[PDB]
């Protein structure tokens, strides 16, 4: 493998290199914030409305009380992550209807009133590209009761005690928060993040930004149209890359795929015998007497409890990773959007 | 569920509601014949061990309570089933295997045994489901001069595969010189005699052994025990009994295209999704009846004892085990107002609940 | 008789159980015919016994309906109940009765104890027919399938799963087998079953459409 | 041992999960090294005059 | 001589995989970062590398901390001598005391003892009559050997799951430390930091 092109900069003790032009670059950073909230019913997963299995399941103490407690803590933590990242502005700022900002063209990121969910064009592309599992946040029990075509994985999850809880903030609330942040950034600068929103023209705000990186502010005012055209071309290139390249959003797709695959594995674990004569509980209850079926039921209970414990432990580790990423996203929301950062590569 | 006499403000997952079954359905094939167990367990002479007789039992109703009346044994030793549950569920075919051994080799009539009978005469498979019935026969299969009518094979080239028979009598050779049909030096006849005498010890008495071999249901059932059928109802959560397997669920008409040799349909979690009715050749979809989660929304008990109940994920024209419909389920006990406040108790997709004066009551809002 | 060799070309798949499955990939372990195997083509105009080794795949591409039945056993000259199958325009009687028949089993269009006398629909009606025989734990299993082959050159591509027809309740020590003829020529293929692991694919109608042999090449092991 | 393998087949897919977890850890270590050290686009070299 | 620990780990199904980047590639990356820092300053991390004399770059660094740049140019030899003396002190401390690198040694030792424990768990009986499958399969018949082998299978599966869980937690800690190292590479090496004690 190649580590890169070989370079050798011309160093001398009286030689310097000074740039005579510049470029305006717009790049994209994608960070996961939350994941899917799930709830598991032990009594239906392990036993499946069998009274004998429930009576032998009460002998194992409070394992499912703490499994339920851990899953509830993860579920509240996801909503807390979204609240910390997005609900950072105090007031819902609106952009004035005259959309002139010095020649900078924000139509691809500001929302439009044509569609019901008031999302922008780039947000529309991002929501279309990341395909979802369409899990149980939307109710589907009326659809799962009606046998149409073939049985889905989601109906098999629902019929075995596994449920998906909807998030507290809906997608249009997140879009409202994002639009308020954009309106506060465009019309005020960084003043809305430290107190009241004080208006300033966008060219003068960009001159303040140029002063913040060690460039004298006349460079902006003598090159305003060129910088506006470069920003518009970079936004159009972001548009074209989002319409063409589909592998950029792999982190959120991995977040969706892991949560789908864990529930699929938890459903597929119900076909195992774990050393018993059958994975079907009614067959054990009908073929055998009391004591031998109690032994086989104990084997099945131990195996299913172990698989549920493995699922909950892996969910706790993934929730820790998601919380770290959401803390990073909240820091980047505070320091990049609401201010101007001197940290290199941040 | 909190193990406390005082609760605080919030939403708590308490339990799950389940629709209970109303009726019971038993679906068994319409078979009126009786299985010939009397001709198996009550015979004058049984065959030898190397030439054991297999009897196929089918197209009849089997009652296992007369086995104790027909033969005087102690233990109805079964392996894949239990003796007391044989009259409820049912099978495809039953085979009966009858022979007479000594008392030492009764323990070798078992799955996973080696020796003389288990290796050269009668081998049971590892996945054998069935019952082995053995009883003493010192007054029927013994003589004072020695009973030579029962033969055993103790010399063979290789071990016997399960449920195989060997009837051929050839002179066994254990050396380089061929026998050529002459029982001389290094030549032995593989059929040797028991030689039963009543004066022998308790471990050498003849034992009449009947091996009942059941096979689980893969083909449509020909032998089923005594159980009256019940008329079939649909679109109700009931308890069903389709050819021995139980369950609880709702049976509807099915659009699944079964091949004619198929009698069931399994799911990914290895559960019977569709069933074929044994009386009328019809396909029925099995789905469980309505269920879900129940969350109780309360303020503290210091404030009030009023609660609201959220039935999670259901569309509550199907609620039972004001009314406002959310996307997390539907809400009973809270009145939806057209006002917006800060969130107090989070319910679901943009819906919160609070305790507001405007008498005190629980309201829900966006 | 004249012998030749032909590629198997992903044929010889049967339903492993009588359970309906739809829109699912299933993994089974059974006595299967491995993919792209080396089956033998026999041209019968002329005959020692063909050995029965862990199951036998059988096929015939004959439009004139000459091949009719088999005999399964070890010696086949009386002394042991072996098998007998006759498929004329009349019924299809499967017998275990020995016959002491000649070494050239031809049919003319001009015995002892018996146990099985099953009578059913005609097995034989671009009429390629498929047969799988198996002897596991004393049980004789027979699978069959008919396929309207368009271009009759060799074994075609594609898939056609084999459905079970008759399960004989007994059979002990099947080591050799033979076929028959009909005169007033024959051409059959013989393949050998091996304990392979397969990954079956079911469509939405419950029909097996594709399969993967898990021990053919490393790409198929990656797929499995 | 073949008998142990046939008895271990009855436990489902625990070892598929263990193999997946170890593979994820192993890929993550190389990602850690790449994200720390490969922060430069070209391999610069020092002139011979020190 | 004698059987190694790594051979006994290898014979029981435990395998150590090599990393993707060799040590020569890490040294190439480190030398490229050093050459870009010395000959360009912070300019190579924000675009193309622009050359600047090292005294003038160091005057820029002094101007960044609130000291006027005549302080460097009037005390250049003293600052160069102090830098050389501190580098020599780092050489002496690294050649003398070896207790500073306990973090990477702990990373090595944890991974050694985890695999050693996983090997040593194969000697446990877990309530069976033996820890050897061949002795169980030879002494007993099929049902009893199935019972004892199932007990051993349950114990070994539990110990392997314990190993994988503690490896996942350690990997989370290592990823946090690597994220901190990437941030310190971006902010201390590719630029000048105004953050206190960073
Ligand atoms: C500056 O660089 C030149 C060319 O490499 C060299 O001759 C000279 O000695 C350097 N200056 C000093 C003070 O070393
Ligand atoms: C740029 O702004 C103009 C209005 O001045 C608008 O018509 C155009 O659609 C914008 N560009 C893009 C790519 O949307
Ligand atoms: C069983 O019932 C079906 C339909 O009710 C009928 O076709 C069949 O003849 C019946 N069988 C007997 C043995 O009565
Ligand atoms: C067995 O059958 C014979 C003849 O039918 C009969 O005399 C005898 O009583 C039967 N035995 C029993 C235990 O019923
Ligand atoms: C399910 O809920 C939706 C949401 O209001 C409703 O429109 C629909 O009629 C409900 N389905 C029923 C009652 O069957
Ligand atoms: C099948 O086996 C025969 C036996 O020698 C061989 O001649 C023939 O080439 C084989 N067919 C192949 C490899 O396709
Ligand atoms: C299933 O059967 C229906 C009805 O004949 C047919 O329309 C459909 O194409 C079939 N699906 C396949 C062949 O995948």
């Amino acid at each position: 493998m190649s580590l890169g092109a070989e370079n050798s900069v011309a160093y001398s003790n009286n030689s310097i290199a000074i740039p005579t032009n510049f470029t305006i670059s717009v790049t994209t950073e994608i960070l996961p914030v939350s994941m899917t909230k799930t709830s598991v019913d032990c009594t239906m997963y392990i036993c499946g409305d069998s009274t004998e299995c429930s009576n032998l399941l009460l002998q194992y103490g409070s394992f499912c009380t703490q499994l339920k407690r851990a899953l509830t803590g993860i579920a509240v933590e996801q909503d807390k992550n979204t609240q910390e990242v997005f609900a950072q502005v105090k007031q819902i700022y609106k952009t004035p209807p005259i959309k002139y900002f010095g020649g900078f063209n924000f139509s691809q990121i500001l929302p439009d009133p044509s569609k019901p969910s008031k999302r922008s064009f780039i947000e529309d592309l991002l929501f279309n590209k990341v395909t979802l599992a369409d899990a149980g946040f939307i109710k589907q029990y009326g659809d799962c009761l009606g046998d149409i075509a073939a049985r889905d994985l989601i109906c098999a999850q629902k019929f075995n005690g596994l449920t998906v809880l909807p998030p507290l903030l809906t997608d249009e609330m997140i879009a409202q928060y994002t639009s308020a942040l954009l309106a506060g950034t465009i019309t005020s600068g960084w003043t809305f993040g430290a107190g009241a929103a004080l208006q300033i023209p966008f060219a003068m705000q960009m001159a303040y930004r140029f002063n913040g990186i060690g460039v004298t502010q006349n460079v902006l005012y003598e090159n305003q149209k060129l910088i506006a055209n470069q920003f518009n071309s970079a936004i159009g290139k972001i548009q074209d890359s989002l319409s063409s390249t589909a592998s950029a959003l792999g982190k959120l797709q991995d977040v969706v795929n892991h949560n789908a695959q864990a529930l699929n594995t938890l459903v597929k674990q119900l076909s195992s015998k774990f050393g018993a004569i059958s994975s079907v509980l009614n067959d054990i209850l009908s073929r055998l007497d009391k004591v031998e079926a109690e032994v086989q039921i104990d084997r099945l209970i131990t195996g299913r409890l172990q698989s549920l414990q493995t699922y909950v432990t892996q969910q706790l580790i993934r929730a820790a990773e998601i919380r770290a990423s959401a803390n990073l996203a909240a820091t980047k929301m505070s320091e990049c959007v609401l201010g101007q950062s001197k940290r290199v590569d941040f | 569920t909190l193990k406390s006499f005082t609760v605080e403000k919030g939403i708590y997952q308490t339990s799950n509601f389940r629709v209970q079954p109303t009726e019971s359905i038993v679906r068994f094939p319409n078979i009126t014949n009786l299985c010939p167990f009397h001709e198996v367990f009550n015979a004058t002479t049984f065959a030898s061990v190397y030439a054991w007789n297999r009897k196929r039992i089918s197209n009849c109703v089997a009652d296992y309570s007369v086995i104790y009346n027909f033969a005087p044994f102690f233990a109805f030793k079964c392996y894949g089933v239990s003796p007391t549950k044989l009259n409820d569920l049912c099978f495809t075919n039953v085979y009966a295997d009858s022979f007479v051994i000594r008392g030492n080799e009764v323990s070798q009539i078992a799955p996973g045994q080696t020796g003389n009978i288990a290796d050269y005469n009668y081998k049971l498979p590892d996945d054998f489901t069935g019952c082995v019935i053995a009883w003493n026969s010192n007054k029927l299969d013994s003589k004072p001069s020695g009973n030579y009518n029962y033969l055993y094979r103790l010399f063979r080239k290789s071990k016997l595969k399960p449920f195989e028979r060997d009837i051929s009598t050839e002179i066994y050779q254990a050396g380089n010189k061929p026998c050529n049909g002459v029982a001389g030096p290094n030549c032995y006849s593989p059929l040797q005699s028991y030689g039963f005498r009543p004066t022998y010890g308790v471990g050498h008495q003849p034992y009449r052994v009947v091996v009942l071999s059941f096979e689980l249901l893969h083909a449509p059932a020909t032998v089923c025990g005594p159980k009256k059928s019940t008329n079939l109802v649909k679109n109700k959560c009931v308890n069903f009994n389709f050819n021995g397997l139980t369950g609880t669920g709702v049976l509807t008409e099915s659009n699944k295209k079964f091949l004619p040799f198929q009698q069931f349909g399994r799911d990914i979690a290895d559960t019977t999704d569709a069933v074929r009715d044994p009386q009328t050749l019809e396909i029925l979809d099995i789905t469980p009846c309505s269920f879900g989660g129940v969350s109780v929304i309360t303020p503290g008990t210091n404030t009030s004892n009023q609660v609201a109940v959220l039935y999670q994920g259901v569309n509550c024209t199907e609620v039972p085990v004001n009314v406002f419909q959310t996307r997390a389920g539907c809400l009973i006990g809270a009145e939806y107002v057209n006002n917006s406040y800060e969130c107090d108790i989070p319910i679901g997709a943009g819906i919160c609940a609070s305790y507001q004066t405007q008498s005190q009551s629980i309201i829900a809002y966006t | 008789r004249t012998q030749s060799y032909t590629n198997s070309f992903t044929r010889g798949v049967y339903y492993p159980d009588k359970v309906f499955r739809s829109s699912v990939l299933h993994s089974t372990q059974d006595l299967f015919l491995p993919f792209f195997s080396n089956v033998t083509w026999f041209h019968a105009i002329h005959n020692p016994a063909l050995p029965f080794n862990d199951g036998v795949y059988f096929a015939s591409t004959e439009k004139s309906n000459i091949i009719r039945g088999w005999i399964f056993g070890t010696t086949l000259d009386s002394k042991t109940q072996s098998l007998l199958i006759v498929n004329n325009a009349t019924n299809v009687v499967i017998k275990v009765c020995e016959f002491q028949f000649c070494n050239d089993p031809f049919l003319d269009v001009y015995a002892n104890n018996c146990t099985f006398e099953y009578v059913s629909q005609p097995f034989l009606m671009k009429n390629l027919r498929e047969f799988v025989f198996k002897n596991i734990d004393g049980y004789f299993k027979i699978y069959s399938k008919h396929t309207p082959i368009n271009l009759e050159r060799d074994l075609p591509q594609g898939f056609s799963a084999l459905e079970p027809l008759v399960d004989l309740p007994i059979g002990i020590n099947i080591t050799r087998f033979q076929t028959l003829l009909a005169l007033h020529a024959a051409a059959y293929y013989v393949g050998y079953l091996q304990p392979r692991t397969f990954l079956l694919k079911y469509n939405e109608n419950g029909t097996i459409t594709d399969a993967v042999d898990c021990a053919l090449d490393p790409l198929s092991e990656t797929k499995c």
